[PDB]
């Protein structure tokens, strides 16, 4: 173990109380897999980057879209209901700029000097 | 169809589009509205008797989340559910002279929102200037970031300092920090980074002072006082790089670095067929022995620990204890010299 | 753009609140809204203000993409495809059918679209990816761990400005370069390569190269024992 109370193989397949590290086979280091739990999803880049873009093909999202959405430079809607500047509803999915988002889901407003 | 690849910073740059117009008076209201959402959320926990800090993630919940209120809140960590409805209702259902204290600690953090945004700019014109000292542009950006959010969290409106320059201490003390902890791979002591980089400052003078390359007895007078040969050359060791397992070899194509590191752990077929057959040896060995005398040995070397004296003390669990153990060790290991002379079998394993 | 409501006495809800039509808004339920918006609350001038706003549901990011992927029938839509079977002619056929071979390849292995999003990435045993110690005090390592490093880094600075309910326009700053953190571990050198600042401007070998070996491959060669 890491601290040091266990060896021999004695104690073959004991987690240590004190240390946390399994009393096995060092060469269990090169079989081992670890993770990382992302804070946001993260699109895997195989799907996206190989044509054609198995998601993007699932979604009905050119090449260009996708980008846009995936590296944040276009907000895709989900659940809508609004209906300005075009004074058109738009619906499910399709895409909108920052000026289009911050004039739907927080208003218009303008100030004066 | 490879337009738009390496936007990021150009991207990130339009917040230009987030009108960074503060004047005095918006700097000012701003800053005082944090602060008396600061205040009402302590007269809250006071008055609901919640907790200060579950207060401000409720308020921060219902202004930020519309779509923030995060679909995965770190796998049961936050409880992002009807419990900040619960708590909103328990709040709001507050008489008149308490509730104006939930609208104040509304305002507040609507009020840091924008006061953040307003001075995202200046976190870029000093991130400037930190650029190559090991650390990407954008990670310093972010790093300031969360610089220009504590300045937010301790700045007191009532001392008249202009915000901006204010502000400006804590971004530079983020992205310092940030360098000294995440610049190298091997992470070092911060008190650490302050010596190397001392170092490689008067690299600099005792080059042009002197003309050659300075002697480690040279760089070392220079450092002061607890300075030393040793310490500086013993330093610039730790200080490097370190060098890549990828990097290839003069063919270039082929070799790499690490195809001609060796592995020096694992035993090989040689190494590994020794060392098991001396484990049947030595039980072949020790078998022929009394019980109780062959754990003696197997106690003080053969499971693990030295032994110094810990075994003399707990006396092969039960029996006569120290110096009467000393004596018994004695006639194992001789009793094996016994068989060992007539049957050479261990004396080969002694290279 | 916005809706002025006046109120003598009691007022419900506070500034923030995502309102209307006609919604409880003050004095014991006599004040209703008109039209959806977003509540501001005027403390002083005894008015509350609706502004003229949709409780929209628009996302950025992977996390959009998971969404719809998530949401996505397919048995649903291979029937819907099946029916734009030479509909168009030439057209909307020749397209709109190689979406089908996709659908139908995940149908028939039973794998949720989704997965093609990650929320947990792994890592690579140690043990290959060492970090060993070379002459002189200095160490080698592989390209992997410096990858994987400043991955970490953004997650964990990602966490806590989420938790500090940072603005969303640092957050999706953020956000995006934690995207291309875990493109430049995976397949690096697909959007303009990442490398060691020192050392030189050789990018650093992602999981994709040290498969298959950048070199088009896999041949060329560098094959055999
Ligand atoms: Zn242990």
């Amino acid at each position: 173990c890491a601290c040091g109370k266990y060896k021999r193989q004695r104690f073959e397949g004991k987690v240590c109380e004190r240390c946390g590290v399994e009393v096995t086979k060092s060469i269990v280091r090169r079989y081992r897999m670890g993770h990382i739990e992302l804070a946001t999803p993260a699109a895997h880049i195989w799907f996206v980057k190989d044509v054609p873009s198995k998601i993007g093909t699932l979604l009905d999202l050119s090449a260009t879209e996708l980008e846009q959405v995936l590296y944040f430079s276009k907000y895709i809607v989900l659940d809508p209901k609004g209906a300005i500047l075009n004074g058109v509803p738009v619906e499910k999915r399709q895409l909108l700029t920052d000026e289009e988002y911050r004039e739907l889901r927080y208003g218009k407003q303008e100030t004066y000097p | 169809p490879k337009i738009s690849t390496s936007d990021p910073v150009r991207q990130y740059l339009h917040e230009i589009g987030q009108v960074p117009l503060l004047t005095l008076e918006e700097e000012v209201e701003l800053a005082r509205k944090v602060e008396e959402g600061m205040e009402a959320i302590k007269k809250l926990s006071e008055i609901t008797g919640l907790d200060p800090d579950l207060i401000r993630e409720v308020v921060r919940a219902k202004i930020l989340g519309s779509a923030r209120v995060r679909h995965i809140p770190g796998l049961k960590e936050t409880l992002d559910p009807k419990t900040v409805e619960e708590i909103d209702q328990k709040l709001k259902s507050l008489p008149k002279e308490h509730k104006r204290y939930l609208h104040i600690a509304r305002e507040g953090e609507a009020a840091r929102q924008h006061l953040i945004e307003a001075n995202l700019r200046l976190v870029v014109s000093i991130a400037k200037k930190y650029t190559g000292r090991g650390l990407s542009f954008l990670d310093l950006i972010q790093e300031g970031n969360q610089g220009l959010i504590r300045a937010v969290e301790k700045f007191e409106y009532k001392r008249r300092f202009k915000f901006s320059t204010y502000a400006t201490w804590w971004i530079r003390q983020a992205i310092n920090r940030a360098i000294a902890d995440q610049a190298r791979t091997i992470r070092i002591p911060v008190h650490m980074v302050e010596t190397i980089n001392k170092l490689s400052r008067t690299a600099r003078q005792l080059q042009q002072e002197l003309g050659r390359e300075p002697t480690y007895e040279e760089i070392a007078e220079a450092m002061g006082p607890g300075w030393d040969a040793k310490r500086v050359e013993e330093t610039l060791k730790i200080a490097q790089e370190p060098v890549s397992l990828e990097t290839p070899i003069g063919d270039e194509k082929d070799s790499f670095y690490g195809d001609f590191i060796p592995d020096e752990h694992l035993p090989s077929p040689v190494d590994a067929a020794t060392q098991s057959l001396l484990s049947e040896e030595l039980e072949k060995a020790l078998s022929k022995l009394s019980e109780r005398e062959a754990m003696v040995l197997k106690l003080r070397k053969g499971l693990i620990d030295g032994r110094e004296h810990t075994l003399e003390e707990v006396g092969a669990f039960f029996g006569v204890t120290r110096e009467r153990i000393r004596q018994i060790e004695n006639k194992a290991l001789r009793k094996l010299k016994y068989h060992e002379s007539r049957t050479r079998k261990l004396r080969d394993f002694l290279d | 753009k916005a809706r002025v409501y006046p109120f003598e006495d009691d007022v419900e809800v506070s500034t923030g609140d995502r309102v209307a039509p006609g919604d409880v808004l003050a004095d014991g339920g006599k004040v209703k809204s008109d039209v959806y918006g977003r509540v501001e609350v005027d403390l002083v001038r005894n008015v509350v203000r609706v502004v003229e706003s949709y409780d929209i549901d628009a996302r950025m990011g992977a996390e959009a993409i998971q969404q719809l992927l998530k949401e996505l029938d397919l048995e649903a839509l291979e029937k819907e495809l099946l029916e734009e079977m030479k509909h168009p002619s030439r057209a909307r056929r020749a397209k709109a059918r190689k979406r089908l071979e996709v659908v139908r390849a995940f149908l028939d292995s039973g794998n949720r679209p989704e997965w093609m999003i990650l929320e947990a990435v792994p890592v690579l045993p140690p043990d290959l990816r060492p970090m060993v110690q070379v002459d002189g005090g200095r160490f080698a390592t592989s390209d992997l761990n410096d990858l994987y490093r400043r991955l970490i880094n953004r997650n964990n600075r990602l966490k806590k400005l989420l938790a500090q309910g940072a603005p969303e326009i640092i957050i999706r700053n953020e956000k995006r370069m934690l995207q291309e953190a875990v493109d430049a571990l995976l397949d690096n050198g697909r959007r303009g390569a990442p490398v060691t600042n020192p050392g030189s401007d050789r990018p650093l070998r992602s999981l994709t190269d040290i498969l298959s070996g950048k070199q088009g491959r896999f041949r060329q060669n560098l094959l055999g024992k």
